[PDB]
RNA sequence: ACGAGAACAUGCGCGACAUUCCGAA
């Protein structure tokens, strides 16, 4: 599902109406530092640390689309604010790393695309 | 082989800002405390030697070189000024 | 059928080898060797210094011989046995011709020689092609001097061909109405010739050792690369000679200099045999998981694929050997997440953007991938430093 | 008599070379296991004299899952490769075999139908010289590994005692290891000895044709009268003495030739436990006693 | 009568351990052909071990009736059959888990003396998480030597725990720790539960 | 009787530490545990060209195996025929348990992306740069063991390895360094002759 | 009395050299 988001949004190169790594360095250097976090706990459940710490993820999902409407476009394309409620709502460590593999693979696909 | 430590106090007189609001000043991470990097002061210093990779011979030797053929080691090695504790 | 039933009188004859008396005189030993030669690993032959059984230290000496000269004679004295108690040894045609004028009853071999005058030689067509001997600083190391380069993995490559359906092409292959001895006959000397003295010509310029070409099979040594480029050279000169109808498989291995000979054939032997299977027309290249067409192998793997990747990180600074290690890493697992991780990998390549499609689209497809696995391999280790 | 099936299960690699230590072979003969139980036996302060007079083992032949496989009969078979290359057919295809009714893509099928291990090389180094100012020496290991399903099996032919005794060595063989680095960590295997039903049934029949099982070869007086119409094949079973008493230093065996495994005779003919050692300390035994597997041909 | 005591336990990995030999790899480790999974030779393991007991006795009578010997007049069989240790089946599951690699590679550099330029290097390394399943046989030959060799087999043990095993160590790699599961006398009437390691 | 004295403790990184690896420029991470790690071939590195330097450099030298003798005994020489093993073999330090507690609080992300950026002499235009650093507040558990060959030899030895983790302390041991990264400085919790009889009480490196 | 038996794929090696988060208000 990544590889076609990143298609359909992919425009003549202008992505996600102008979106680069620079403008997801924010978000992605939380979810990184997140997933360093559930990484080192060996637990089948999210943490409840981590779970507060992912809602503070979602409010800085917002907070960047306000800032860069690019970012904006690519969130709601996307349903990664929608897929960080899943998460929290199942509050399984596997369900979180299918996430986080899924914005890897966004990202990775939207560098391919470029 | 010789090493010779300069320990001192950098004093800011104006607002000093190195933005690593538009810009935040750069930040040490464990303290959050502002820092100025080594390489912030170690590049101006580089540059208005320079102007008082290419450069003078004296200057190539003194922050480092890396022409090819010809590596020499920086002299110079300015670390990062972290925010004093007396301050 | 008359060579069917030849054919199976020999195969009657090779099951009962031996008689009660030979039987009995291989388990009538009267003492163990207790010291084997290095090569041979005899006992009971008498081996002398060096450690070298009489057989051997004869085949030795017939090396450095058999490079510098062309004249096999066949005489009382000589370096190895031969029956009716005689020897052979490798001499110059003054040395020769000294020996054929001492004794009479002596056979002189000549090697891939044209015709001259009236003399007792007898032509052999034999295939001695040999790249060290170019070179007399290489003719010291003969194929140890393969593993000489200045770029690219030092290993050997071992190329063992040989034609399918040799012995269905005379029986089957030749029509009802076209079938004679003299018809056959032809058939035998355009395939002998081929081998023997053609094969010289097709490896010209190459870094390879023929050790055997005869009839039906194949046996060289040298560089891995030149190995395969004219295994390659050899297919498609192979389907010149034969108008088609006669294909070869081939296995090909890649190792290094003081790996074990005896490892060196055997291991391509088995890789002939993967190859053996099937439709016959097939190259096996390095591990068992290569087994390419040679069509494949030559367009697919290496021109297709193999030339593109070294043509792109050629351009750049670095002759890659880092985003190739890691495609390869990436490459061999079969998770959804690392075909995104090569996606990655590729956009930050700074390579061309059309092959950074190409390479995601090869890696998609299964029996394409193998392929450009192939010739990342391949392209590594035409980088080694 | 009685007839036990051992099955081995290998855990790590084996080396089983034919001459060289850069060998990888997957099976051994015979006279490879009985010298393996001989060396057990007298480890073990058992007795001797129930191998040496009783015990008829057959080679080590490959297994895999729902298959076990014998030796290819050298039978005239009435793609002609096939049968060339094969080397071991399934039991619910041996009585096939003899008969006929394999064509050259079934024997092919079958010899690809072998899923016993993989072979490889492992490369090591001596350092005992770099110490004393040398160079490392890079020898090569030949070791064959087994797949998960995959393993070796041989029959047993004794009487109670006998067979017995065996279930002693075979269980102190398991940590012995059988092979030729079995003190590199090549050969360590578990084996399990159970009566086998599907190989009495093939024993029990008695065809015109006589099928060798292990490496055997017959006496004089006993070859006289079997080699007649025989198809066979010669093996030069050679090697080192693995013993601490023999001599002082590691001298070769006499060269004994013996029959392959797969033979057809005519003329059964019992073997021998033939001595192949030269005025050492003590006799070595190469074992060449027949192992018979009657078939129709 | 002869006895052998299976010493079966881990090899858990404390820094990636690199024994030099799928496809084409900057300086391969060694693995099972078949199973394609990083191994420790048992080689690479009695040879270590007879490195590190010979350096700590001074070849010793000692050395050489524990690790084999073939000399003239004296030939002692080897008492231990260290297998090779493989990757055990509870890392794998663990590695799988965490979607870790069996193997990672580590990237390193040499700065010439002349020209200070670095020359980048790739060896191949197991990775920390890592346990291999060892085991080892104990011929007990003599009923009276069993305890000074399972003293010697201690230190040599001990050392290897405070040494690497095969690769570049010395800058890091090849650290590992030894847990035994179980010392069992399989064959033979000796007894092993006074008997232990480490 | 072989002995080896074990010296084991912590690694603070002063300034950002940045030992790079594989994957702007990604600091070199344990895979098992994603962690920020010092290798071991950092410090024994560091610590042997340091020490070179410091007992001086033979003109021309081709080689590593060409250092003084007494750097080829404490680090390895390779020159054949004349080998020598290594006294000193140094592991690496990976993140410590304690220090990755205490990057728990405050949520600490164990690295920190340092934005640099080049200004051109000519065209006076910025090209920027990021660059992953280890955290200031950071501490790698290190661990080193020092074999015996020579009883004699080892107040030189732990003598020069007082010169190396001295010079160590005030250099930096991967990344930038003169431009800032890489300081150090080295804390001995402890030293102990694990195996051997070796009197290690009277020894000391810092 | 297992083509055996002995044998560390091992030794040396910094992912490193230069690089102002800067110009404009
Ligand atoms: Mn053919
Ligand atoms: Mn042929």
């Amino acid at each position: 599902f990544a590889r076609k988001v990143v298609e359909e949004n992919k425009r003549v190169i202008v992505l996600f109406n102008g979106l680069t790594t620079s403008k997801l360095r924010n978000l992605l250097e939380l979810i990184n530092h997140v997933y360093t976090k559930v990484y080192n706990s060996d637990d089948t459940t999210l943490s409840e640390d981590v779970r507060d710490e992912l809602e503070y993820l979602k409010v800085k999902f917002a907070y960047e689309s306000g800032r860069e409407p690019a970012v904006r476009t690519f969130i709601e394309k996307t349903y990664v604010d929608k897929l960080v409620d899943v998460v929290l709502k199942k509050n399984t460590k596997k369900i979180f790393l299918d996430y986080c593999k899924y914005f890897e693979a966004l990202v990775a696909y939207a560098k391919f695309y470029r | 082989y010789s090493k010779i430590r300069i320990v001192g106090k950098i004093d800011v007189l104006t607002g000093l800002h190195i933005g690593g609001i538009a810009s935040p000043v750069v930040r040490d991470p464990y303290s959050r405390l502002p820092i100025i990097p080594g390489s912030s002061i170690k590049g101006k210093m580089r540059s208005l030697l320079a102007k008082h990779n290419q450069d003078a011979p004296e200057i190539l030797r003194l922050f480092g070189s890396s022409q090819k053929g010809a590596i020499q080691s920086s002299r110079l090695q300015i670390s990062d000024a972290f925010f004093s504790k007396a301050s | 059928d008359l060579w069917q039933t030849v054919s199976r009188k020999l195969s009657d004859k090779k099951a009962h080898k031996y008689s009660l008396n030979e039987i009995k005189l291989f388990n009538s030993t009267i003492h163990a060797g207790t010291q084997e030669c290095k090569e041979c690993l005899r006992s009971d032959i008498d081996i002398s210094e060096d450690s070298l059984c009489k057989i051997c230290e004869g085949i030795i000496a017939i090396s450095n011989d058999l490079r510098d000269y062309s004249f096999f004679v066949v005489s009382p004295e000589g370096k190895v046995p031969l029956p009716r108690n005689r020897y052979l040894s490798v001499e110059n045609q003054d040395g020769a011709e000294r020996k054929i004028k001492m004794n009479k009853e002596t056979r002189i071999y000549s090697k891939n020689q044209p015709f001259v005058g009236k003399q007792l030689v007898t032509n052999l067509w034999m295939c001695d092609y040999d790249f060290s001997t170019l070179n007399p600083e290489t003719k010291k190391q003969g194929i140890a001097s393969y593993v000489n380069r200045e770029v690219g993995i030092p290993r050997l490559g071992v190329l063992r061909a040989d034609i399918d359906n040799l012995g269905t092409t005379f029986i089957k292959g030749i029509p009802e109405q076209y079938r004679s001895i003299s018809r056959t006959a032809t058939l035998s000397r355009q395939l002998s010739m081929f081998f023997k003295f053609e094969l010289s010509n097709i490896l010209k310029g190459a870094r390879i050792s023929v050790i055997y070409s005869g009839g039906d099979d194949l046996f060289l040594i040298g560089a891995w690369d030149d190995v395969i480029s004219k295994a390659l050279v050899l297919r498609k000169a192979f389907t010149r000679f034969s108008a088609g109808k006669l294909t070869f498989s081939a296995g090909i291995g890649m190792y290094p200099v003081k790996y074990p000979i005896s490892k060196m054939a055997s291991e391509t032997g088995v890789l002939e045999d993967l190859a053996k299977r099937g439709e016959k027309n097939q190259v096996a290249l390095w591990n068992d998981s290569k087994v390419f067409g040679w069509s494949q192998l030559e367009e697919q793997i290496l021109k297709e694929k193999m030339i593109p990747l070294q043509e792109a990180l050629t351009n750049s600074q670095e002759h890659g050997k880092s985003f190739l290690y890691k495609m390869l890493e990436l490459l061999r697992n079969e998770d959804q997440i690392n075909i995104a991780r090569l996606a990655y990998l590729l956009a930050r390549s700074s390579l061309s953007e059309e092959l950074t499609q190409s390479i995601f689209a090869w890696s998609q497809n299964k029996q394409q991938k193998v392929e450009l696995i192939t010739a990342i391999e391949y392209l590594v280790y035409q980088i080694r430093e | 008599l009685v007839v036990k099936l051992v099955k081995l299960t290998f855990k790590s690699p084996v080396h089983f070379g034919m001459k060289r230590l850069s060998d990888s072979n997957h099976t051994i003969a015979a006279d490879t296991l009985f010298s393996a139980l001989i060396i057990e036996a007298l480890q073990q302060q058992l007795e001797l004299s129930h191998l040496l007079n009783n015990l008829v083992i057959t080679d080590l032949f490959p297994y895999n899952k729902t298959s076990y496989f014998l030796p290819k009969p050298l039978i005239r078979i009435e793609g002609y490769k096939a049968f060339k290359k094969l080397t071991y057919i399934p039991v619910e295809n041996y009585s096939e075999y003899l008969r006929g009714e394999i064509d050259s893509l079934e024997a092919s099928k079958i010899a690809e139908s072998l899923n016993l291990g993989k072979a490889s090389l492992s490369t090591k180094v001596s350092l005992q010289a770099v110490d004393h100012n040398g160079e490392s020496e890079p020898y090569s290991v030949g070791n064959f590994t087994f797949y998960p399903e995959s393993g070796l099996y041989f029959l047993a032919k004794g009487n109670a005692d006998t067979i017995g005794q065996l279930e002693i060595l075979m269980h102190a063989l398991q940590y012995s290891g059988i092979g030729g680095k079995r003190s590199a960590g090549y050969g360590q295997f578990r084996c399990t000895i159970e009566d086998s039903g599907k190989f009495d049934s093939l024993l029990s029949q008695t065809g015109n044709i006589a099928i060798l099982l292990s490496s055997a070869m017959a006496s004089d007086e006993e070859l006289v009268d079997c080699l007649e119409d025989a198809r066979y094949l010669l093996k030069k079973r050679t090697g080192f003495v693995q013993s601490k008493t023999y001599a002082d230093q590691l001298v070769k065996k006499k060269d004994f030739y013996a029959f392959s495994a797969g033979s057809t005779f005519y003329q059964k003919f019992n073997g021998k436990i033939f001595d192949v050692s030269d005025n050492g300390r003590h006799s070595v035994y190469r074992y060449a006693k027949a192992f018979w597997l009657e078939g129709k041909i | 009568m002869y006895s052998k005591i299976r010493i079966v336990g881990k090899i858990d990995v404390l820094t990636g351990l690199h024994i030099g030999g799928i496809g084409a790899i900057a300086s391969p480790v060694v693995r099972d052909p078949y199973s394609r999974l990083p191994i420790i030779p048992g080689s690479s393991i009695k040879g270590k071990m007879r490195s590190l007991l010979a350096k700590h006795i001074g070849d010793a009578p000692e050395i050489l009736r524990l690790f084999g010997s073939s000399q003239k007049g004296a030939i002692q069989s080897s008492r231990l059959q260290i297998s090779d240790a493989f990757f055990s089946k509870a890392s794998q599951e663990e590695f799988d888990k965490k979607d870790l690699a069996y193997t990672e590679t580590k990237f390193e550099n040499t700065i010439s003396r002349l020209t200070a330029v670095a020359n980048p290097r790739q060896i191949e390394r197991v990775t920390r998480g890592a346990s291999f399943d060892f085991h080892i046989i104990y011929n007990v030959e003599n009923i009276n030597e069993v305890m000074a060799d399972f003293e010697n087999i201690k230190t040599a043990i001990h050392l290897l725990e405070n040494d690497y095993l095969g690769g570049g160590g010395t800058r890091g790699n090849g650290r590992i720790r030894f847990v035994i599961d179980s010392i069992d006398t399989v064959v033979g009437d000796f007894d092993s539960s006074n008997l232990s390691i480490k």
